[PDB]
Order: structure tokens, then C-alpha cells, then sequence
């Protein structure tokens, strides 16, 4: 489980902070995301022009255009990100929770941490010699 | 885009074609869409690199030349292989560890472990109920195919004549001159060829030789310089001239 | 068996090169980011304004070309903002003193010095030298 | 764990106290920020002047202007506070959290942990 090298390392925190671009698109997206519209016309000096319209009908082109005429990639861009980088966690994270691969490496890893911790081969890998051990590690490393 | 341009059929409705429309937003989906793929191909750039070690520098025995190639640098040469592209994740995590699993791995350094699990489970209280034969006190590793001798064998000075049958003990220890009673000695089905200078012990020690069996090659040739032996045992020297 | 475990930690280390050039690697960026960042966000501080004007092409929509803008907002960004570069100034501050020291007298051999001057007083004179550098740090907690 | 020296402690007070004003100049950029313009028009006394437009117009000139003509650090100031301050909680607990270095740490304070604990070396330091 600690056997992952340095670039899974880099894929996992560039993962956790993608996922953060997500929801914070996401959020955002949602709370505040709107479209203000008004019509082009033509196509005591300066004073305001006016138009005979209604707040009711400004909320429904806005709704109009922003449904309509608005590019679907502007407006799924975070939940496009957010699964896509499930993807990527699905990738690393599936590879390693393999079933019986994974036991593979469970196996792997459990007699790997003894193959640390027996002091025999810090005794056999330190060194006509002597020397008298115990009985119960011998019995460990058979 | 931040500005665009919408044009739709509303005009029965609210009577106007084309409506110029802001969007607040496009500017903070920008910089941080830009930022999204600068963060993209940063982090699959990082994958080209592992594609770029698995084509550049793995194998499926490269770590098992590293094993062996350091265990002659280690000075137990041989040993043999476990599967070489997770132990090269480990060899990328550190070679140390790497050199603490093939060391664990040589049957040279677990046959000395098993030599010692003979040597504390062999006891007293065992050749001590083993000790008294046929005209003296006579030990038999005898027809019992032991892989070592025990090491409190030369702890009861008791011991007179020493019966040794089926062991593969090339090497006896040197504080087996501590059995000063030890005078006849049986080394068949054996090749004990011990390289110690206990020989010399045993040069002013002993009087009997037994070498039953023991076929061209088997006759371990330094041992016969101690030129107090009296009395010479050699069945099954099928030998030529 | 620990002492065979230091005998090990003797041989394996090889006066730990990798960890005191990454040290140095990471604190020297980390200082230059610093004096960066403190260049631009002094030069822009000022560039935060209450109250801005504005001229525009919005002619055609509206009718008007210039637009007295209030942001309502900038009195506290600027004073979290100077507060802000207050704590960074602190903080850069403090960066400097980690690389003085880094210059003054840490090296990879001064707490070997220190393990025989050390032992000189302890009275076991004769002591080698484990790596100095991550011994450094301990020193830094204490020589006990 | 306890290896850290003094001032990367005062590293990590400095680094999250840094990022809790950022999150709190980004919350409250985002749900209360916006812009208010109003035309300059001229470039029994006090009467109303007054202007012919309508909400929506007073909101376009609002959104064209905020975009266009305010600078980007007061717009993005806590963005770049946020990104920039976990560029420095990066460095410092990457060079604590790169792999290989962080085995000989675990290594190292797992044997001086061992030398601390040695009750021997307790017994022969006191004589």
C-alpha cells in the first residue's frame, strides 16, 4: 500500500485538486450563473433610450438565449470535468482494488513487511562464525 | 465566449429579432479552463514519463540481474527470483529493501538458519538418553540422516565413540576437541572435508576411522594427516586401478 | 543488534546527499517566490480603487459613453489586502532566516564537528560521524 | 514528525491563517460583489434629475463595465492569494512527503527513536 511510486503520488494530489476545480465550478455554476440580454435595435444631448418592455420578458429571453443559443460546453463544463476526473480516480484506484491481483499484492505486501522486520537477516546480512540465537524466530523465519 | 449574439423567434412575443447578450461568467470559466488543461497535461506529461521508464528501462528479469548481479556484489551469489516488475516498483521505492528480501532469499543463508534451528533443538536430555552402546559410550547421528551435528555434541565430554551416518556435514566445528573421551569415530555416508584447524585437535586425539560406503569421490583427502589413527575402516572402496 | 542497525545507518546513508539537495532546492524556490510575488502586489495595490470611472461602447444600446462606477467593495479588500502582504512580508522574513542559516553554518561536516567536540566533552572521545545535516535539525531540537 | 524545526511551525500558522483570509475574501467575493455606474451626462431648488433607463440596461452596464474597465488583481485577488499559498504549503510538505527521502526519514527517526528509548545508553551516559 506505501509500494506506490512518486508519480501515483503526484496523480493523487492533482487528482484531489482537479475534483476541486469541479466543485467549485459547480457550485458556482449553479448559485450564480445567469445571462443578461437585451435586443440591438437599430441593426440634453446624450439621453437614455428606452424600451416598451417588461421585466417578465427580460427573464424569459434570458431564459431563451441562455437556454437556446449558449454553448453546451460553457454550460457543463464542470460536470464534464467532474466525471472525467472520476475517470482518472476510477483508473488508479480500480487497478489497485483488482480482486485477485490485489491479494497479490496484499500477500506480497504482508510477507515483505516481515522480510523487514526479522532481525536474523539483520544478523545473517551482518555478517568460521559463532554466534546463538533464541527458538521462537527461528521458528518465524521457517 | 463573453459576448455573444442571440437571434430567436420571440419576435410575436416580445417583438425584437436579435438581442445582444452578456454572459458575467465566460471570463472565470476561462481562466480557470486554461488553468483546468494547463493542470492536464501537466499531470499526463507525467504519465508519458512512466510510459517512457516501461518502453526505456523494464524487463521482466532486469530486477533479477539486479538481484543477482547484487548478490555477487553481496557475497551470497546464488539466489534465485521472484517476479522482477513489483519488486522494480520496490527497486524504484528504494534498493534497499530490495537487498533485504533476496537476502532473505538464499538457501545458503536459510540453510544456516535450519542448521541452528538443529543447533537449539537438539538438547541435553536427547543425547544424553543416547549414550550408552554396545562396548562404550557410542552416539549415533547414525542412519538418522541429519543435516547437521548438534552443537551440544560437544558438550558431554562422555561421548567416546561417535557414530555419523548420513549427515551432509562438510565442516565439524572446532570445540569438538572439548570431548577429550572421543577416540573412535564413524564418518559414513558423509563427506566431511572440515577446513578448520581442529584437525590438529584431532591429530593428537584420536585412534579409529570409519569411511563405510563412501564411493571414489567421497574420501575427504585432508582429514588423513593425523598421524595418530591406529585402526582404518574403508568398505566400498570400488575401486580400479 | 541496533548497533549492527547503526552500522547499517552508517553504510547505507553515504553522508545524505539527496536529502540536503532537495532541502535546498525547495527553500531556495520558496524564497524566490517570495520576493516575486512581493514585487507585482506592491505595484498593484494602489490599482484597487472605490471609485473608478468608465467609457465604453454601449453608445448604440444605451446612448451614453461615461459611467461613474462605485465598487462598494474595494475599502475592504484593501485593508485585508495590506493586512494580507503585512503577513507575507513576516513570513518571507522568516525564509530569509532558514537560508542565513543554511549560509552561516550548516554544511554537511559541522555537526560531525560537533560529534567530536561533543565527545571531547563527554569523554568518549574517539566517536565517527553520522550524517550532520538531518543532525542539524535534531541539533536544532536539541543536543540531548 | 517531530523533526520539524521551529520556524516551518510558524510556516504552518503563517500558511493557514494565509489561506483562511483567502477563502474568506473568495466567499465573500463571490455571493456579495458586484459594481454600481451611473452615467455622467453633462461632460424650488433641489429637484430629482433623472435618466431615461430601464433595470436591465442599469444591469448591462453594469456587467460590460465591471468586465472591461476594473482591473483583474481586484477582481482575482483572493484566487491568487488561494493558488499562491498552496504553492508554499506545497513546498514545505513536499520536501517532507517526497517518497524515497521520506523513506530514509521513517528510516532514520525509527532508529533514533530506538537510540532514545535504550536504557543502557541511559546507564552507561550516566556513568
Amino acid at each position: 500500500r506505501i509500494l506506490k511510486p512518486w508519480w501515483d503520488v503526484f496523480t493523487d494530489y492533482i487528482s484531489i485538486v482537479m475534483l476541486m476545480i469541479a466543485v467549485f465550478g459547480g457550485t458556482l455554476q449553479v448559485t450564480q450563473d445567469k445571462m443578461i440580454c437585451l435586443p440591438c435595435k437599430w441593426v440634453t444631448g446624450p439621453t437614455g433610450i428606452k424600451y416598451d418592455l417588461d421585466r417578465h420578458q427580460y427573464n424569459y429571453v434570458d431564459a431563451v438565449c441562455y437556454e437556446n443559443r449558449l454553448h453546451w460546453f460553457a454550460k457543463y463544463f464542470p460536470y464534464l470535468v467532474l466525471l472525467h476526473t472520476l475517470i482518472f480516480l476510477a483508473c488508479s484506484n480500480f487497478w489497485f482494488k483488482f480482486p485477485r491481483t490485489s491479494s497479490k499484492l496484499e500477500h506480497f505486501v504482508s510477507i515483505l513487511l516481515k522480510c523487514f522486520d526479522s532481525p536474523w537477516t539483520t544478523r545473517a546480512l551482518s555478517e568460521s562464525e559463532t554466534g546463538v540465537l533464541d527458538k521462537k524466530e527461528g521458528e518465524q523465519a521457517k | 465566449k463573453f459576448d455573444v449574439d442571440c437571434t430567436v423567434d420571440i419576435e410575436s412575443l416580445t417583438g425584437y429579432r436579435t438581442y445582444r447578450c452578456a454572459h458575467p461568467l465566460a471570463t472565470l470559466f476561462k481562466i480557470l479552463a486554461s488553468f483546468y488543461i494547463s493542470l492536464v497535461i501537466f499531470y499526463g506529461l507525467i504519465c508519458m514519463y512512466t510510459l517512457w521508464w516501461m518502453l526505456r528501462r523494464s524487463l521482466k528479469k532486469y530486477s533479477f540481474e539486479s538481484i543477482r548481479e547484487e548478490s555477487s556484489y553481496s557475497d551470497i551469489p546464488d539466489v534465485k527470483n521472484d517476479f522482477a516488475f513489483m519488486l522494480h516498483l520496490i527497486d524504484q521505492y528504494d534498493p534497499l529493501y530490495s537487498k533485504r528480501f533476496a537476502v532473505f532469499l538464499s538457501e545458503v543463508s536459510e540453510n544456516k538458519l535450519r542448521q541452528l534451528n538443529l543447533n537449539n533443538e537438539w538438547t541435553l536430555d536427547k543425547l544424553r538418553q543416547r549414550l550408552t552402546k554396545n562396548a562404550q559410550d557410542k552416539l549415533e547421528l547414525h542412519l538418522f540422516m541429519l543435516s547437521g551435528i548438534p552443537d551440544t555434541v560437544f558438550d558431554l565430554v562422555e561421548l567416546e565413540v561417535l557414530k555419523l551416518e548420513l549427515i551432509p556435514d562438510v565442516t565439524i566445528p572446532p570445540s569438538i576437541a572439548q570431548l577429550t573421551g572421543l577416540k573412535e569415530l564413524w564418518l559414513y555416508h558423509t563427506a566431511a572435508k572440515i577446513e578448520a584447524p581442529a584437525l590438529a585437535f584431532l591429530r593428537e586425539n584420536l585412534r579409529a576411522l570409519h569411511i563405510k560406503f563412501t564411493d571414489i569421490k567421497e574420501i575427504p583427502l585432508w582429514i588423513y594427516s593425523l598421524k595418530t589413527l591406529e585402526e582404518l575402516h574403508l568398505t566400498g572402496n570400488l575401486s580400479a586401478e | 543488534a541496533l548497533f549492527e542497525k547503526v552500522k547499517k545507518f552508517r553504510t547505507h546513508v553515504e553522508e545524505g546527499d539527496i536529502v540536503y539537495r532537495l532541502y535546498m532546492r525547495q527553500t531556495i524556490i520558496k524564497v524566490i517566490k517570495f520576493i516575486l510575488i512581493i514585487c507585482y502586489t506592491v505595484y498593484y495595490v494602489h490599482n484597487i480603487k472605490f471609485d473608478v470611472d468608465c467609457t465604453v461602447d454601449i453608445e448604440s444600446l444605451t446612448g451614453y459613453r461615461t459611467y461613474r462606477c462605485a465598487h462598494p467593495l474595494a475599502t475592504l479588500f484593501k485593508i485585508l489586502a495590506s493586512f494580507y502582504i503585512s503577513l507575507v512580508i513576516f513570513y518571507g522574513l522568516i525564509c530569509m532566516y532558514t537560508l542565513w542559516w543554511m549560509l552561516r553554518r550548516s554544511l554537511k561536516k559541522y555537526s560531525f564537528e560537533s560529534i567530536r567536540e561533543e565527545s571531547s566533552y563527554s569523554d568518549i572521545p574517539d566517536v565517527k560521524n553520522d550524517f550532520a545535516f538531518m543532525l542539524h535539525l535534531i541539533d536544532q531540537y536539541d543536543p540531548l
